[PDB]
């Protein structure tokens, strides 16, 4: 239900269900089927004690793959929250456009394509750049905790403190970020705290249908139908009953050690996980990232009239009596390479886009540009 | 002539072409999220034991079905980037070939192109050590060790001289006239009307229409080497890094709202891959996430640059202290995002 | 013996369908349709023939089809390899002086594949057999690439093998060899697939292998209570892929071939066997081999000639790249691991 | 069940609209081209986009230039979450025996071989297209041996004459014809280069004896209708006696120990009998109706029982 | 061929000593030696002029 | 899975007893079908066809070995489907050649010498289970017997399999039996030769395709080519047409001699070659 | 070490690549240290 | 193999030729396989170069 | 059991005494800092390694 503010002068929301399958493989060996079958059993205690090397090794398999399960559940959700979320650097200019204007003028739509790109470029990495300072960080973490506006759903129980007080939200961090931050630029202010335990569960009113096996053809025989349907309808509350009368009988908060810490006004989960799931398989943790930037160096243009001048006049002086490179045309470049080498960069290295062929195929022009009739101009110098 | 640079460009001489070198970078990040009470609703299935047998033995794979839904109305996750890693890619001088590729209708002198090509792919980083697979694709050459990390591959469009530098001390678009559905109106011609279209005026710079004459335009040269529809290339692995800019097709194909295209950008699929040798078009097997703002944007950014050592040594003193242009010399200094990371 | 793993440890016993299936049939009703509307042994031995009712009161499991062959002791040697090698059956060799006579090309010694023949009866002496798949790498050892690991081959057999002068056996077989490109008759229509080696009967002059002509590999009964394993095993020279060589790299069940390489020339003519595993069609196989071994093309009919051998059914395929012992000799050997067999024939060449 | 089925399972994705999701439920009897043996694929990987090279479809002259380079398998029941298909060349089924579709508007016999083919006939060309996700999938058609060979024949003839009417058949006096189509001139070359190679191989010393027997078989269809309808009304050795007399060498090199003629033979079945596999594909399938009939009609499935 | 400061490698006649005639003959080569004697003997690209 | 065949009534004592004889021996049938007359399977439920009509004929029935003969009734597994359901069936030979461990066997026409009854008054002719290796050899040296009566070697009729030796010999009805072939494989050499030689001189297409046949062709085709245009020439010819007519005759003969190997041998606790007259035990599935 | 484990935690032939670069300009760098960042403190803390 | 870039800096084969290349000026001087200065007790620096 | 009570763990606790050495807490752990060049190498002609 959208606020609408009276003004002087003159709601239903629809998600698809994404959907999902995670895989194990559980592998058994022959050598053991006939153990654990029975078949190859014998009298002997050797025979016997070769069960039960092969009966644990199920008990280590098993765990091992349920285990992959709750580790399963807290990887999808790192894959999934990255893809609900806008880099911050493009976000606050948003926040600032939706929450104003929410206006449709081009100019608005425009005027935020100049903030996007501005405020991408500069604050992108931040603590690599600001990482120095201080106060600003402290006001960069301020920003994470206010931008996302609050969503709809009220859980049954709520993640909370010793004292009690509700958890707002969780950062999710690399650990070599995590050290960093908890000396300098944060205080750890709750140690233990309460977490909910059971699951959800649902309540069904569904679509009741019957396929009813009958003999004879008689009221009572056809009334059953009616009746068959009242005893099925009748089901499902008791079903359902049972589910409420669980979810309240249930054992619900137990004490979890995670870190709470004071942001701002909220309380937020801060934690790591490289550690309790990622480590030590070859999964990586997704939370280290990519980027893809595409640089444009030119080659060989020339400066304009203004611009070709000395900022004095003895400055790049050749030894005396010998011509200067500086003024010809400059056909090369200079940049620092990945490990701060000074590549070289010039014409001649074009060759691979130039002399092929290629530049020669004119075909696709002609044709492409006579698609319109053209007209016919002063033919003085087009005719022979 | 084809033949007639390959000299002029070897020998030392400057011709009157000028070219906007453009290449791809990755660089590994360190992220940080942030969510909300409940920022997402899960569901979770009943599991499913399915039994296989092989010759090692009898299998057992347990399957899990799930499911995602983000019950937030606006944005309640973020995800922002702190830090960088090595930067995977080197960033190098690797010129393009278009002799791996293949397509284009050779010159009609069968001395005169076998001249060149043995001439060109003699000798190279990159060009094919043995001729071309009639089906498939040529393999660039193994390399004894590597070092710095995987090759970028630079690409050439010529670009006519004069066209001044001040375009380039500020983030640009190859293409020389922007692009994309984020600038464009609501019509339907409009994704085109911007690109090729040069009644009108650069959005990026209204006060001409293109800075390359010869790279803007339908038809032109650029569009014939760079494009999905001339699959010029399309033959050879290497990755083309200004495919992406000069491709028509996917331009129009995107949409236009940006309370979307914000979220799209962070999870985007790269078009290149880390694992391989030098550089590759991904293989649709493996996937990455990447975030391109060039993605978004149809920009990239200028570097520090300079076309003396001299002029250049004195970049690093900061940027006040940078002399930008000495007598026909000049000086380009970067903005970027990575502008003070000292990367 | 009901563990309380149970929904693996009772679908390891072979289900619940099988029980609701029984349910709605069996179990209920009178429907089908119906009207309308003696200190030591014994128990020791006694417990033993509860056994055999254990064996009665019940009874996946794949099938097989087993095959036995007696087979003299001169070309391979069953003691000698262990079980789980390849193995090769063979025509009589009385049809071979024959058939020289009128598939040899003419200008060509005729007389040549039957004298060859003859001096390997008196240099094994010093009745179609079995030639085991290592003993064939070292006679065409002198063809290969990588020659020191069919050194490697040819230093065990001359070591290992039973009976006198084994590398006699060696350059007498590889003359005949030698002798079969040369008059024509080529070694594929001779050499016929046996299954892998399992067990094997030992006896003077002679043994009576085991094989499976048919099936997989690991879960029979090697006769071994400790183990019924007995993994594939290969020489590293014979072992070529092409997933790495055409650089298909996805998962999906790999193929087992046999390929054989044909050199003719004027007395020096080469011969490779090769164990090819792909991913490929077997029809769409023969362009495969045109891109490899064109260089045997040019210097000889075609120079190929090959067969199926067998399925890996895995997902992922694994094999292994070790050094094993064959008595004290360290050989480079490719161990195949779960390989189901199936043979085929062999295709042509004239 | 691994060796007597083999359930390779394509998955379904989430988003598909109804209207597309139960036009799948009329693929029953269909051909799917597996690239591998994986037991988990995806629709990508069967649709036409996996069939596509870079930038290039081919022409359905090539498109069997990779069905042959692939895994022909048949759907055997399409639920809402995924399509099983068991491949043809491991296990057909627990009892082997697997239902197609005639997609043909040919009808079909028992015992015959089943070829599959793409989609070349005029009105034909069906591709069942996916609009909730972007895919076609090309079915092929089964067809009879003695119409797939001659469809072969005629497509790689047709590109032949575009290197200096053919479109039209028959089959049980129905008249049909095929798609007239301009072919890639990439793809005739490897046709063209496997007709010669086996047709070069497939002459030996021993066939000029045959050759010499032309003006034989002349003076034998003057007096045998058998002879004179074997032959053709447009044959190549009616015309190919007038201006052409055979003849023989008198001796041949080692000419006592070798036969002409059995050599002759075994180097034509092994060049010229093979090259209609060559060209198409293998027909593995035929059809072997239990208690059904003796003809198999249009749009009606088949049993299959597996074919050396 | 460019492996020594003091010597030049090339390609010679195999098989021939000299002076030999007018023609060479066109038999196989071999790498051969001869000294630099000064410095302008080393190639321009290794100095510059 | 195993079909039924019943006998009708009217048997006298040797009939029933040569039906006791063939216990496993190979029969073709029309469909895959539980009941099944008798006269299904006869010699006169093929009329009487020549070489070529058998081989024809034994493609679109479906063979099947007889098991256990039941007095009233002929039991019969067919090949196809219950062998690959049961284990193992015996098949006893009716060849002359020996049997191998592992050689796989297809069938032959009775082209050499045929139980009839005579109180149902039908013939019965059988397939002969033959090696395949053999079975292509033994038709080709029949065809190229009767191209050599159509104007021989004192070789050619001795064949020689695991030291047996056998005499195709052993006449001028076997000739007329399998002249349609002959009439087969002459015209689909003489119509093959021709197109190989009307088209090579008349494109030889030019840049690699051609270069790479004239190297192929470098005294190899050319001159099998300039040695039969000797004794040769070089309006329309219907070149182009000629190929899909020669295509789809020389195809065809291809699919009927070839022959394919149904029985797989693999013999287990017995011998590894199986002697004429014996029963072997036959596979056909892995 | 420092750049060991971070390399252990994902092993293409790019990755053991730039593992180099990181070993080079880390031990060029942090090799001796209370010589370097001896003056200061939260770097040696550290 | 000069036939080749150079892992360190690919855009060039090496920075000498007279010294990276086998049977170079260094390689005959300082190969410890030619063992030349072997005698002297004297370190040499770039033995292990 | 999977896991069990580890034989390597049920050993009672030896006897303690009390000893001067300097525990530094670095990070979240105590640690010794120790240097024995006193109490050990000290007027032996060993040197510190």
């Amino acid at each position: 239900h959208q606020p609408l503010i009276a003004r002087d002068g003159p709601n239903y929301m629809t998600k698809v269900i994404d959907r999902r399958a995670l895989n194990a493989a559980f592998s058994l060996a022959t050598e053991a089927i006939a153990l654990l079958t029975g078949e190859a059993l014998d009298g002997t205690g050797i025979s016997l004690h070769r069960q039960l090397r092969a009966i644990q090794q199920l008990a280590r398999n098993v765990q091992a793959v349920l285990g992959a399960f709750e580790r399963g559940t807290a990887d999808q959700m790192l894959h999934v929250l990255l893809e609900k979320a806008p880099p911050l650097a493009l976000l606050l200019p948003m926040q600032r456009y939706l929450d104003n204007g929410r206006l449709a003028t081009r100019v608005a739509r425009a005027t935020l394509v100049a903030e996007l790109k501005r405020s991408f470029c500069d604050t992108s990495f931040f603590l690599g750049k600001a990482g120095h300072r201080r106060e600003a960080i402290e006001a960069w973490l301020v920003d994470l905790t206010t931008a996302t506006q609050p969503s709809v759903a009220v859980p049954r129980l709520t993640h909370a403190d010793t004292r009690g007080r509700p958890v707002d939200g969780v950062l999710v961090t690399t650990a070599a970020i995590k050290q960093r931050l908890l000396q300098s630029f944060l205080k750890v202010e709750d140690t233990e705290a309460d977490v909910p335990v059971t699951y959800g569960e649902m309540v069904l009113n569904g679509a009741n249908l019957v396929t009813a096996l009958v003999m004879g053809k008689a009221v009572r025989s056809l009334d059953d139908v009616g009746r068959h349907l009242l005893e099925m309808q009748e089901e499902q509350l008791e079903a359902n009953r049972e589910t409420l009368d669980e979810l309240e009988s249930a054992p619900q908060t137990t004490r979890v050690r995670a870190d709470l810490v004071a942001i701002g006004d909220r309380l937020v989960f801060l934690e790591a996980l490289e550690k309790r799931i990622y480590a030590a398989t070859n999964v990586p943790y997704p939370l280290v990232g990519a980027m893809d930037l595409t640089f444009v160096l030119p080659l060989g243009l020339f400066n304009p009239a203004m611009e070709r001048f000395a900022a004095h006049a003895g400055d790049l002086v050749p030894a005396p009596g010998h011509p200067e490179p500086r003024a010809f045309p400059p056909r090369q470049l200079f940049f620092w390479g990945k490990d701060h080498q000074v590549l070289r960069l010039s014409m001649e290295n074009a060759v691979g886009t130039v002399c092929h062929p290629s530049l020669m195929n004119i075909d696709a022009a002609v044709g492409g540009v006579n698609h319109d009739p053209v007209e016919a101009a002063n033919p003085y110098g087009a005719y022979v | 002539s084809p033949v007639a640079l390959y000299h002029q460009l070897k020998t030392g001489l400057h011709p009157g072409f000028g070219f906007t070198v453009v290449r791809q970078d990755r660089f590994v990040t360190e992220n940080v999220l942030f969510s909300e009470r409940a920022s997402e609703a899960y569901f979770l299935g009943q599991l499913q034991v399915a039994r296989h047998e092989t010759g090692g033995g009898v299998n057992f794979t347990l399957t899990q079905p799930r499911g995602n839904v983000d019950l937030g109305v606006g944005y309640t996750a973020v995800a922002a980037t702190a830090t960088v890693r090595n930067p995977v890619t080197d960033m190098g001088n690797l010129p393009q070939n278009f002799y791996l590729g293949r397509g284009a209708p050779p010159l009609l002198d069968n001395a005169a192109a076998v001249y060149l090509r043995n001439a060109v792919v003699a000798g190279n980083r990159l060009g094919p050590a043995q001729p071309l697979p009639v089906f498939g694709c040529a393999q660039v050459p193994r390399r004894a060790g590597m070092d710095h990390g995987q090759d970028a591959v630079c690409e050439f469009i010529a670009t006519p001289v004069a066209t001044d530098i001040n375009y380039f001390r500020r983030p640009c678009n190859p293409r020389g006239r922007a692009a994309g559905g984020v600038y464009a109106g609501d019509k339907e011609g409009d994704v085109i009307a911007l690109m090729y279209d040069h009644g009108q005026s650069d959005p990026a710079r209204p006060f001409a229409a293109t800075a390359n004459p010869w790279a803007s335009q339908r038809f032109s040269y650029g569009d014939l080497l760079y494009n999905g529809a001339y699959h010029l290339n399309g033959a050879s692995p290497v990755l083309s890094p200004c495919f992406k800019f000069f491709t028509a097709a996917d331009i129009t194909a995107k949409h236009r709202c940006l309370e979307r295209l914000i979220v799209e950008t962070g999870s985007a699929v790269s078009t290149a891959t880390a694992a391989s040798d030098v550089q590759f078009k991904r293989p649709p097997g493996c996937r990455e996430l990447v975030e391109d703002p060039c993605g978004l944007f149809q920009e990239a950014y200028p570097i520090t640059c300079a076309s003396d050592p001299a002029l250049l040594r004195s970049a690093r003193d900061g940027e006040a202290h940078a002399r930008e242009t000495h007598f026909t010399q000049y000086l380009i200094y970067d903005a970027s995002p990575l502008k003070g990371l000292s990367l | 013996t009901k563990p309380l793993p149970t929904a693996p440890m009772a679908w390891a016993e072979s289900s619940p369908r099988e029980l609701a299936g029984h349910a709605p049939l069996r179990r209920v009703l009178r429907p089908p349709i119906a009207r309308r509307d003696t200190r030591a042994t014994r128990d020791d031995t006694e417990q033993a023939v509860d056994k055999i009712l254990r064996g009665a009161r019940r009874a996946g499991a794949p099938r097989y089809h087993l095959t036995r062959q007696v087979t003299l002791t001169d070309l391979c040697q069953p003691n000698a390899e262990r079980a789980g090698a390849l193995l090769l059956a063979l025509r009589h060799p009385t049809d071979l002086p024959h058939l020289a006579r009128h598939r040899a090309p003419p200008g060509r010694q005729t007389e040549r594949l039957a004298e060859a023949w003859g001096q390997l009866l008196e240099a094994s002496a010093l009745r179609a057999g079995l030639v085991s798949f290592n003993f064939l790498v070292a006679a065409c050892a002198a063809a290969y690439d990588a020659r020191d690991a069919a050194e490697a081959v040819r230093a065990h057999i001359t070591t290992n093998y039973g009976g006198t002068r084994a590398g006699a056996r060696l350059d007498r077989f590889s003359e005949c060899l030698r002798a079969m490109v040369h008059t024509h008759v080529f070694p594929h229509e001779v050499m016929r697939f046996f299954g892998g080696l399992v067990s094997w009967v030992t006896q003077d002059e002679l043994a009576s292998v085991t094989a499976v002509c048919s099936g997989p590999q690991e879960a029979t009964h090697t006769g071994h209570p400790g183990r019924p394993r007995s993994a594939v095993t290969i020489p590293a020279c014979a072992f070529v892929d092409l997933d790495a060589e055409l650089c298909l790299g996805g998962p999906g069940a790999a193929f087992l071939y046999l390929v054989f390489t044909y050199r003719q020339c004027r007395d020096q003519e080469l011969c490779c066997v090769y164990v090819v595993k792909s991913q490929l069609p077997p029809r769409g196989l023969e362009a495969a081999l045109e891109r490899l071994f064109g260089r045997l093309r040019i210097t000889n009919c075609t120079y190929a000639a090959f067969a199926e051998l067998g399925v890996m059914p895995d997902d992922s395929p694994r094999c292994l790249h070790r050094t094993e012992r064959f008595g004290a000799v360290g050989v480079p050997v490719v161990i195949l691991e779960g390989v189901v067999w199936r043979p085929g024939g062999w295709r042509a060449c004239a | 069940m691994i060796t007597d089925c083999f359930e390779a399972d394509i998955a379904i994705p989430s988003g598909i609209s109804r209207p597309d999701a139960a036009a799948l439920q009329r693929c029953e009897g269909r051909v799917v081209f597996l690239p591998t043996i994986r037991r988990q694929l995806a629709l990508a990987d069967v649709a036409h986009e996996s069939f596509v090279s870079g930038g290039v479809s081919p022409d359905t002259l090539g498109l069997l230039l990779a069905y042959r380079r692939r895994f022909p398998a048949v759907i055997t029941r399409v639920l809402p979450t995924r399509i099983v298909a068991c491949p043809v060349d491991l296990g057909l089924t627990h009892a082997g025996t697997v239902n197609l579709r005639n997609t043909s508007p040919v009808d079909l016999c028992n015992g015959d071989p089943v070829s599959l083919v793409p989609p070349v006939f005029e009105g034909q060309a069906t591709d069942v297209r996916l609009e909730s996700l972007d895919l076609t999938l090309r079915f092929p058609v089964p067809l009879p041996t003695p119409l797939a060979r001659e469809i072969v024949a005629r497509l790689v003839a047709r590109g032949i004459r575009d290197l200096n009417d053919l479109n039209v058949l028959y089959y049980n006096g129905a008249r049909l014809s095929l798609v007239a189509d301009v072919q890639q001139l990439a793809s005739v070359n490897t046709e063209l280069r496997s007709l010669v190679l086996n047709m070069v191989y497939s002459i030996t010393e021993g066939t000029t004896l045959i050759l010499t027997l032309i003006p034989r078989l002349l003076a034998l269809s003057a007096q045998d209708g058998y002879v004179n309808a074997l032959l053709q009304m447009q044959s190549v050795t009616r015309e190919a006696a007038q201006l052409i007399h055979p003849e023989a060498p008198m001796l041949m090199q080692d000419g006592e120990r070798r036969l002409p003629l059995y050599e002759a033979l075994v180097a034509w079945l092994a060049h010229a009998g093979q090259l209609g596999d060559i060209l198409a594909l293998a027909p593995a399938v035929r059809v072997c109706t239990f208690d059904g009939a003796a003809v198999v009609q249009s749009g009606d499935m088949a049993p299959v029982i597996r074919y050396p | 061929l460019e492996l020594h400061p003091a010597f030049d490698f090339f390609a010679g006649v195999a098989d021939v000593e000299l002076p030999g005639g007018e023609v060479p003959p066109a038999g196989p080569g071999a790498i051969q030696a001869t000294w630099r004697v000064v410095n302008g003997n080393l190639p321009l690209a290794l100095c510059p002029v």
